[PDB]
DNA sequence: GGGGTTTTGGGG
């Protein structure tokens, strides 16, 4: 017996059940009450807009508050647009809005249904799920679904897809522009686009955000907590705080109850924001002119054909590639690292003469090397996962077979003679070994070694 | 820089852990609010929190000047550290949360007086200094220049991979091990070739000052 | 404390 949000009885003490679309939600957090609270903004075909007029794009909503004694009993909302199903929820009126309360320890229960083909979780794991009637996450040990609910579920999906595609669910009033960040007394929300995801260390990522205001902010996002964060995706940060004690970088501080929500494909807001917001690199080019840069600068750009390819850790690349049954199959990999030292130490020796018929390279010092001009640079790199060990890994840039020739954007030439080519490479050398400088490259495996290919510098 | 602790700890790392090299302007007494006292005694300058380290020759004074004013119940009450020091030492960041990348800047205290006319006043909910974006990068820079220095002295001769081993790779099959190169004077897996004078001052374990009282 | 602040103190 499922009731509709706007038609739910405000007086009947009898617990009510319903189906709804989640547009906002906090991350399940703990209170000293030994209770775990999870607050979300729900919407359905009867309650969605301000009720004043269409001009009030400001989405009117009902607030659902879930209570539990354990963290595992609360839902983790990664996406907005998905459907939640509550059982035994008591309705109350809190400061003008309709508030549904639920104690999942006593009698209440919930079930999360995906509005899209695959849910966020079964989308990361590359899982295939064509079972449209089964919930991807539910409160207790068992979840029952009658054939009567099917009509409600599949129709609520149609509505959700139409609601998100014709309306910008997260209206202007439910978030603050980044250029207004330092003017807020405290807590504020933000709808931005992930310009860059940087693996700071083992547990935390660093998101380079940018919204319509034009401002660029940085924020630390944990890996385990937020594993759905991807580059180029529009998200909504539930609870953020302006970091007043940050002078070199514009930083947003997140709390344990804060949440990073992404939108379902039909979203009009996320759709428009993906196109209207592009990267500027203004932050990067500026930081490069400073001795010590606190901003991460990705110096390279991978070819468009490997843009979808996943990034493998340097540790897996060197310590597990000969053991792991999956890495033995692959030959080409994508990885991110930072150059600690470049060999040969003398830039002029980076380009050498090469004999096709002999497979041996020679120096062009006395210009005695008659072979073809090729690059024979060797990078001693380090990784985020390798950060603590006493190791350095060899990544080669041997262009004899055409791999990574276009890397320096300057064609190979006798560096002892061509001054222009020498300066260009000398500039890139100090740029690569500089702190906070990273390389996003694609490598091909040959006889136990990794070669840079289909990758090039953009600075 | 509004954070007194963030400026202090950043200054120490940018000076190789030499408390002498840091400006004598920051040597002034630090009046800071106490967030916690047990299981972990965490103090805050209003923006971040740090775990100070009391001396077994400093708490004796605290009891003499302030009898029966239990230290474990100082939670939510301001303290004023008169004479303090700033050490640097290697630790296991997986067991010590008040550190990052196996490095910790410890706040050594020798004398602290409790000021009662103080209530709740942090400008915001305090966060772990060793979890902050800028500060975590300040430490990354420290280890970077130390690794880069130890690397340029250890790896010598420009030992390049013979191009023959990479040409016509088809008939050749190799083990990835070849690419691995030790970064410095190995004494284990942990890189530890640092040039800072590690802190060696015996400190009071929070458990002691609890059972003692 | 529902627009909130635990400890598991790098999901909470």
């Amino acid at each position: 017996e499922y009731v509709e949000l706007a038609k739910a009885s405000l007086t009947s003490a009898q617990p009510q059940h319903f189906y709804a679309v989640v547009i906002d939600a906090t991350f399940p957090y703990k209170t000293n009450q030994e209770r775990y609270i999870c607050s979300l903004k729900i919407v359905d075909p009867t309650l969605y807009l301000k009720q004043q007029k269409g001009a009030g794009d400001a989405s009117d909503y009902a607030t659902l508050v879930l209570y539990a004694k354990r963290f595992e009993d609360l839902p983790i909302i990664h996406r907005a647009g998905d459907i939640i199903r509550v059982h035994r929820a008591t309705l109350r009126l809190y400061n003008g809005q309709r508030q549904f309360n639920a104690n999942v320890f006593y009698s209440s229960s919930w079930a999360l249904f995906s509005t899209d083909k695959r849910s966020v979780t079964q989308e990361i794991n590359n899982q295939d799920a064509v079972s449209d009637t089964t919930p991807f996450s539910f409160s207790s040990k068992h979840a029952t679904i009658e054939k009567n609910e099917i009509s409600i579920l599949q129709n609520l999906r149609k509505w959700a897809n139409q609601y998100f595609s014709s309306y910008s669910v997260i209206s202007s009033d439910m978030y603050t522009a980044l250029n207004k960040a330092q003017a807020q007394k405290g807590d504020f929300d933000v709808v931005a686009k992930i310009l860059q995801v940087h693996e700071l260390d083992e547990y935390t990522n660093e998101l380079k955000l940018k919204d319509a205001s034009g401002q660029v902010f940085y924020t630390l996002s944990l890996k385990l907590k937020f594993p759905h964060v991807r580059t180029g995706e529009v998200v909504r940060i539930r609870s953020a705080t302006y970091d007043e004690t940050s002078t070199q970088k514009k930083v947003l501080i997140l709390s344990h109850y804060s949440n990073i929500i992404t939108f379902i494909q039909s979203s009009k807001l996320a759709k428009e924001l993906r196109a209207k917001i592009q990267d500027d690199h203004s932050v990067e080019v500026a930081s490069l002119k400073k001795n010590v840069s606190l901003n991460a600068v990705v110096l390279t750009e991978v070819d468009k054909k490997h843009a979808a390819l996943p990034s493998t850790s340097l540790q897996d690349l060197f310590h597990h590639a000969d053991s792991d049954k999956e890495l033995q199959a692959q030959d080409t990999f994508r990885t991110q690292f930072y150059v600690t030292k470049i060999e040969p130490s003398d830039v002029k020796e980076w380009v050498k003469g090469y004999d096709r018929k002999t497979k041996k390279s020679s120096s062009l010092k006395g210009a005695s090397g008659k072979g073809d001009n090729i690059f024979q640079v060797q990078f001693l790199v380090k990784d985020a996962s390798t950060q603590l060990n006493n190791n350095t890994y060899r990544v080669l840039l041997y262009t004899q077979d055409g791999l990574g020739a276009n890397f320096f954007n300057v064609k190979a030439d006798n560096l002892h003679k061509n001054a222009d080519a020498r300066k260009k490479l000398e500039d890139s050398a100090e740029l690569l070994t500089k702190f906070n400088s990273y390389v996003d490259a694609v490598v091909e495996r040959r006889n136990g070694f990794y070669l840079i290919k289909d990758t090039k510098l953009i600075y | 820089q509004q954070s007194a602790f963030k400026q202090l700890y950043t200054e120490l790392f940018n000076n190789e852990g030499d408390f002498s090299k840091v400006s004598s302007n920051l040597k002034k007494p630090l009046k800071c609010y106490v967030k916690e006292s047990y299981p972990h005694f965490l103090v805050t300058d209003g923006y971040f929190f740090v775990a100070p380290y009391f001396t077994k020759e400093a708490v004796n004074e605290f009891h003499a000047k302030f009898p029966n004013v239990n230290i474990v119940d100082l939670t939510d009450k301001v303290i004023v550290i008169n004479n303090w020091s700033l050490e640097l030492r290697r630790v296991n960041s997986a067991e010590v949360f008040t550190s990052y990348a196996n490095l910790e800047a410890r706040l050594i205290v020798h004398s602290f007086k409790p000021n009662l006319q103080e209530r709740l006043n942090p400008t915001r909910y305090p966060v772990n200094l060793f979890r902050d974006d800028e500060f975590k990068t300040t430490i990354q820079h420290f280890r970077h220049t130390a690794l880069q220095a130890a690397i340029n002295k250890t790896v010598k001769g420009d030992n390049l991979v013979d191009i023959s081993k990479v040409a016509d790779a088809a008939g050749k099959k190799g083990k990835v091990d070849a690419g691995i190169v030790k970064a410095s004077a190995s004494k284990g897996d942990e890189f530890s070739d640092f040039s800072f004078k590690e802190g060696n001052t015996a400190t009071l374990k929070i458990a002691d000052i609890f059972v003692q009282e």
